[PDB]
C-alpha cells in the first residue's frame, strides 16, 4: 500500500526530451 | 520551428565552399516555413548606413545545416529567450565570455560569397561586441552628419540618420534643462577639486570650452514653480530617452555569448556557443 | 430597510432565514463586505 | 447564547457620506466640521481613498 | 506522534437526510431538472354552492 | 505548456460570466499613487486637482477587460456599446462607463497617461464568482490553447478582439508583403486639446518589429494638431531677447576674452558675453506625446465572423514593455 | 543547469543569518559547476556606477536551498522553458502581481550582509518594478543636483507613491549615500549638459525662434518630410591649423558624445529580467517576502 | 539531438491518477 503511482509519477516522467527547441 | 531555404543546383566547386557557412546569419523578410535562396540576398557592398537601416525591419535567422538539397536555419529571436545555438565570429575583433553581440553590416565590402551557378551572392554580416559596435555606429553617423579604411557616404539617406538623431537630441530641451545648464561654472569648479570629477569630464568635452567663454545669469523661475519641479521631470526624460538612443541608431543586442567548458575567449573565425536574448 | 419600497406568502416566509447579513465583523457595524456573508434570521 | 454585538449607543456621523451640496460659506462648513468631529469615534481620516 | 481520526459520511447518522448517488459524467451536464405531477382530492358540495 | 495568473478581484470592469473566455484583460494600478503623482505632474496653467475629483466621482477593483475599455473611448461601433450595456448583468453599469470615460479624459489632461496606469495580462479562461467578487485566471506565456477551460463544451479557446478596433498595418501601408507570422501590438492614441480631448484604442498586427516611423506616419494628423495646440494655457513671455542667440562665432576665436577656472565668483571677469537660454512655454516632450504601444505576441491569422468579432489564430502570449511615441 | 557555491567554515549562528538569505540574487562570473564564496563578493560600500557596469559583465543567479556545506544557485539568462523560481523581494516599496522587475544596486542607504569570521561581505541588489526603477534613480540624482546649487532646501519632493503607501526616501549621506552615488550624478548631469550645448551649437537660432509658432513649426517640419531648409544645420566655422591650443572641431565632440551617451544608456538596466506571476498566494508581496516569479 | 527526455517529461507524466482523494 505504498508503491508506484506517486512512485508512478516518480519513475517515468521519462518519455518528454524535446520540450522543443524552437520559437 | 525551422526555416527551410531550398537551394537550386550549384557548382560542386562552389557547393562545397558554401558548406563552410554554418554560423553566419541571414536576413529573411517573412517567416514562412519554406523559402528560396534567391530571396535572401543583397548586392555587393555600398551605403553602410542604408544597410544598417535595412537590418532593423527584417528579422534575421542563423543557418545550422547545409545538405546538397536543403539548408536549415533558425529564426534568431521570435519567441525564444534561452534558445541556445551556435554562430561563428566573422568580425575583426575577438569576443570574450559574457558580453552581448551585435550585428553590423560588412565594412569595406569585398566579403561576398559569390555563387556563379545560381548567379546570386550574399553578404553575411559581421558580429561585434556591443560596446565597440557602439563606437562604430557613432563614428559613422557623426561623419554622415558632417555632410551638411572608409567608405564614401551618400547624402541621400544620411538625412534619415541626421533626422533621427536631431529629433531625439532636440526633445531633450525642457524648461528644467536650463536649470541644469545654469551650473556649468558650478560644475567646473567642482571638477578641479577632486581627481574623479576631473577624470569624468573628458578633454574635448565641448562644455569645458564653454565654461570659460560665456556667462549666464540666474535662471528665471518658470510658470507655477511653486507646485511642481522641473529638474526631476527633465532627468526622467533624459534617462528614459537615452536608455534606447543607440538602438534607434545602431542595432539592438540579440545574443550574449556563454561558454561552459571551452576556453574563455574565442579567436576570430571560430565557432562559439551562444544563448539568445 | 424601512424606507426603501423594494407573488406568494410562502416565498416571504421562506426568505426569512436565508437572508445575507448586511454587516461586517470589523468591530464596527459597517457596510456588508463584497466577499461573503453569514446567514442570519430576522422577523 | 450571549449577545454578539454591543447594545450600546454610537451616534451616526453623517459627515461620512457624499452627495450633499456644501454650504456656500466655506468658513461655516469648516466650523461645522471642526465642532462635530471633535469627540466622535466616527470622525473620518484625511486619507485619500 | 498523533494519528488521524478518519470519518466516513455514511456511518454518520446524518446520511439519512440525503440520497447520495454517483454520476461520473456530471461535468458534461448543463442545467438538469426534475418533474412533478399532483392531483387534489375533491369534495362533492351541495345546493347553494 | 503555458503558465497562468490568478487574481481575485471585484466584478467591476471585467465580468467573466458575461463574456466567454478568450479576450485580453488588463491590470489597473492603485489609483492613490496616480492621484498623488498628478499633484506634481500636471503641467503649468492647467488644473492640478481635477483627477482627484474625477476619481472620487467613481465611488479592490483591479482588472478591466479590453472589451469594456474599448467602449469607453472615442472610437467604438455602437453595436458594442449596446452589447456591453444590455449584456452585462451589473447594476448602474452605463453610468460607470460614463464615469470611466471622464476618468481617462482627465488622465490625459493631467499628463499622467493611462499607459502608465494599465499593465496588460493575458486572456482569461476561468473564473469562480461569489456575489460581486470574482477570481479570473488568464494565461501569461506560451500559446493560448495549451490551457484547459472548465466549460466542457470547448475545452480549449481562442483569442477574441472587437473587430471595430483591430487596425491592420501591412495591408494598410501596402508593403506588398505576404502574410506569414505577424506580431501583435496594442496601441493607444492620445490627443491633447484642453477640455476638448479624447483617447483612441487599437489592436495592431504586422510583421514590423519596430513601430516607430510606422505610427509616426500613420497618426500624422494627430501629431500635427497635437504639437501646436499642446502648449496652450502656458504663459510664454514676449519676443525672445537677442541675448538668447547662443553665440557660436566665439569657439575658435584665437583672440577673445577668456577666463581660467578658479576665478569665477565676481572678479574682474565681467567682460564675458551674457547668454540667457530662456525656455518657458515651448513644446516639451510630454506635450508632443500622441501614441504609446506595447508588444503582445505573435499571430498566424485573423478571420472576421460573428456583434462583429475577430478570432485570432495560434496566439502566443509574449508581453513586452511599454513604449513612447512622441517624435 | 544548476550551480553550487562552496561555503567556508563560518560559525554557528552566522550560518543561520545566511540561510535567512535564501532568495536574493548573486552574480557569478563564468558558468562553471564549482565556484567559491570568495569569488561572488564585492566591497559592500562602493561606486554604484562601477557596480552597475559589473552587473552586465556577469550572469545573474538566484540562491536556492542553503546548507552548511554549499548553496545551490540557478542562473537567469541562460536556460530553457523559463522554469519558475522563488525570489525574495528586497526593494524599498512592495510590488504587485504581473509587473516586470529589474535589478539595481542599493542606491539609497546600503544594507550589506557581513560575515565576521569568514572576513568577507556580500552585496544584494534591490528588485524594483520597471517604472519605479526608472524613476528612483532620477529622484535621487535630482536631489543631488538640487543640493549642488545651494537653492531652496526641500519642498517635500523626497516622496514616492506606490501601491497605496508612500516611501520616505531617507535623508542623504546617512552611511555613504553622498559618496557611493556621486560619480553617477556627475556622469549624468555632465552628459545632459553636453548634449544640450552641442545641439545648440549645431543649430544657432533655435531658442530665438517663435516660442509658439516658429519652434513648433521647426519641430513639425523636421518630424515630417525632409524640407529641413535643405541644410538647416548651418555650416560651423572651420577650425584652427589643428595644433593650436583652441582648436574645436564640433563633430569629434559629437561622435564622442554619441559614444558616451550610448555607453551610459547601456549601463542603466531598464531591461526586464523577470516577471512576477504569483498564483496561490496574496496578489501583492510586501518587502521582505518571497514571490513566485517567472524569468522572461 | 532533440527527442524525448523533455519529450521524456512530456509523454509519460502518465502513471500518477490518484493524487489521492482523501484528507
Amino acid at each position: 500500500m505504498s508503491v508506484q503511482i506517486g512512485n508512478g509519477l516518480l519513475m517515468v516522467v521519462a518519455p518528454g526530451t524535446l520540450t522543443v527547441g524552437s520559437a | 520551428m525551422e526555416v527551410d531555404i531550398a537551394l537550386p543546383t550549384l557548382s560542386p566547386g562552389d557547393l562545397s565552399a558554401l558548406q563552410r557557412c554554418e554560423g553566419r546569419v541571414v536576413f529573411l523578410e517573412t517567416l514562412r516555413r519554406h523559402a528560396t535562396l534567391r530571396e535572401v540576398a543583397l548586392p555587393c557592398g555600398g551605403d553602410v548606413l542604408a544597410a544598417m537601416a535595412a537590418y532593423r525591419r527584417r528579422f534575421a535567422a542563423v543557418i545550422t545545416r547545409v545538405t546538397p538539397h536543403r539548408m536549415l536555419a533558425t529564426p534568431l529571436g521570435v519567441g525564444g529567450r534561452g534558445q541556445s545555438l551556435v554562430l561563428q565570429n566573422t568580425g575583426p575583433f575577438d569576443l570574450t565570455n559574457g558580453d552581448h553581440v551585435c550585428l553590423v553590416p560588412p565594412l569595406l565590402g569585398d566579403e561576398c560569397l559569390r555563387l556563379t551557378s545560381a548567379n546570386l551572392e550574399l553578404r553575411f554580416p559581421m558580429t561585434l561586441p556591443l560596446a565597440q559596435a557602439r563606437e562604430l555606429t557613432a563614428r559613422v553617423v557623426a561623419r554622415a552628419a558632417e555632410t551638411l579604411q572608409l567608405p564614401p557616404p551618400h547624402r541621400d539617406n544620411a538625412e534619415a540618420a541626421t533626422r533621427s538623431l536631431v529629433l531625439n537630441m532636440i526633445f531633450l530641451l525642457n524648461e528644467g534643462a536650463v536649470i541644469l545648464l545654469s551650473l556649468i561654472p558650478n560644475l567646473l569648479t567642482l571638477g578641479a577639486q577632486d581627481g574623479y570629477a576631473n577624470a569624468v569630464i573628458q578633454l574635448g568635452s565641448a562644455t569645458r570650452e564653454l565654461g570659460q567663454l560665456v556667462r549666464q545669469p540666474p535662471p528665471p523661475l518658470p510658470q507655477d514653480h511653486a507646485r511642481r519641479f522641473c529638474v526631476f521631470e527633465a532627468l526622467e526624460a533624459w534617462i528614459a530617452s537615452a536608455s534606447r538612443l543607440g538602438d534607434t541608431l545602431g542595432t539592438r543586442p540579440v545574443a550574449r555569448v556563454c561558454i561552459f567548458d571551452g576556453p574563455p575567449t574565442v579567436p576570430p573565425g571560430e565557432k562559439a556557443a551562444v544563448v539568445e536574448v | 430597510k424601512f424606507f426603501t419600497p423594494a407573488r406568494g406568502l410562502a416565498r416571504l416566509i421562506a426568505d426569512t432565514g436565508a437572508a445575507a447579513s448586511p454587516t461586517s465583523n470589523g468591530e464596527y457595524q459597517f457596510k456588508r463586505p463584497v466577499g461573503a456573508g453569514e446567514l442570519v434570521e430576522d422577523p | 447564547r450571549a449577545p454578539v454585538t454591543d447594545m450600546g449607543n454610537l451616534p451616526q456621523n453623517l459627515f461620512a457620506t457624499r452627495g450633499a451640496p456644501p454650504m456656500l460659506d466655506a468658513d461655516a462648513d469648516d466650523y461645522l466640521r471642526r465642532t462635530v468631529n471633535a469627540g466622535n469615534r466616527l470622525a473620518p481620516v484625511p486619507v485619500f481613498g | 506522534c498523533s494519528t488521524l481520526s478518519l470519518v466516513r459520511f455514511l456511518e454518520l447518522g446524518l446520511s439519512v437526510a440525503c440520497v447520495c448517488t454517483k454520476f461520473p459524467e456530471l461535468s458534461y451536464v448543463a442545467e438538469g431538472t426534475i418533474q412533478f405531477e399532483v392531483q387534489q382530492p375533491m369534495i362533492a358540495r351541495d345546493g347553494p354552492h | 505548456r503555458a503558465r497562468l495568473i490568478r487574481q481575485v478581484t471585484l466584478a467591476d470592469f471585467c465580468e467573466p460570466q458575461a463574456e466567454r473566455p478568450g479576450l485580453v484583460v488588463l491590470a489597473l494600478r492603485h489609483p492613490a499613487d496616480l492621484a498623488g503623482a498628478a499633484y506634481a505632474a500636471t503641467p503649468p496653467g492647467k488644473n492640478h486637482r481635477d483627477l482627484e475629483e474625477a476619481w472620487l466621482a467613481l465611488d479592490r477593483a483591479s482588472v478591466v477587460s479590453l472589451n469594456f475599455l474599448v467602449a469607453a473611448a472615442e472610437n467604438a461601433d455602437d453595436a458594442l456599446r449596446a452589447h456591453v450595456t444590455t449584456n452585462y448583468r451589473d447594476r448602474r453599469t452605463a453610468a460607470r462607463l460614463e464615469r470611466f470615460a471622464t476618468v481617462l479624459r482627465a488622465m490625459i489632461r493631467s499628463h499622467v497617461f493611462p499607459h502608465r496606469a494599465l499593465h496588460v495580462l493575458g486572456g482569461l479562461l476561468g473564473h469562480v464568482t461569489q456575489d460581486r467578487l470574482a477570481s479570473v485566471t488568464c494565461v501569461a506565456r506560451g500559446d493560448q490553447e495549451a490551457a484547459r477551460t472548465n466549460d466542457m463544451a470547448a475545452r480549449r479557446s481562442q483569442v477574441h478582439v472587437p473587430a471595430c478596433a483591430l487596425m491592420d498595418v501591412d495591408r494598410e501601408l501596402r508593403l506588398g508583403g505576404d502574410d506569414g507570422l505577424r506580431f501583435a501590438y496594442l496601441v493607444f492614441v492620445y490627443t491633447q486639446r484642453h477640455r476638448r480631448e479624447a483617447l483612441r484604442v487599437h489592436v495592431a498586427v504586422s510583421r514590423l518589429p519596430e513601430l516607430g516611423d510606422a505610427l509616426s506616419f500613420l497618426l500624422a494628423g494627430t501629431r500635427v494638431d497635437n504639437a501646436i495646440h499642446g502648449t496652450d494655457e502656458a504663459d510664454a513671455p514676449a519676443a525672445p531677447a537677442a541675448a538668447a542667440a547662443f553665440p557660436a562665432y566665439l569657439f575658435n576665436d584665437p583672440r577673445s576674452a577668456r577666463c581660467p577656472t578658479g576665478r569665477l565668483n565676481t572678479p574682474a571677469a565681467e567682460a564675458l558675453p551674457v547668454w540667457a537660454p530662456d525656455m518657458r512655454g515651448r513644446a516639451t516632450r510630454n506635450s508632443c506625446m500622441y501614441a504609446a504601444y506595447v508588444r503582445l505576441g505573435t499571430v498566424e491569422r485573423v478571420v472576421r465572423r460573428a456583434l462583429p468579432l475577430a478570432h485570432m489564430e495560434r496566439f502566443t502570449w509574449d508581453v513586452g514593455a511599454w513604449e513612447e511615441c512622441f517624435f
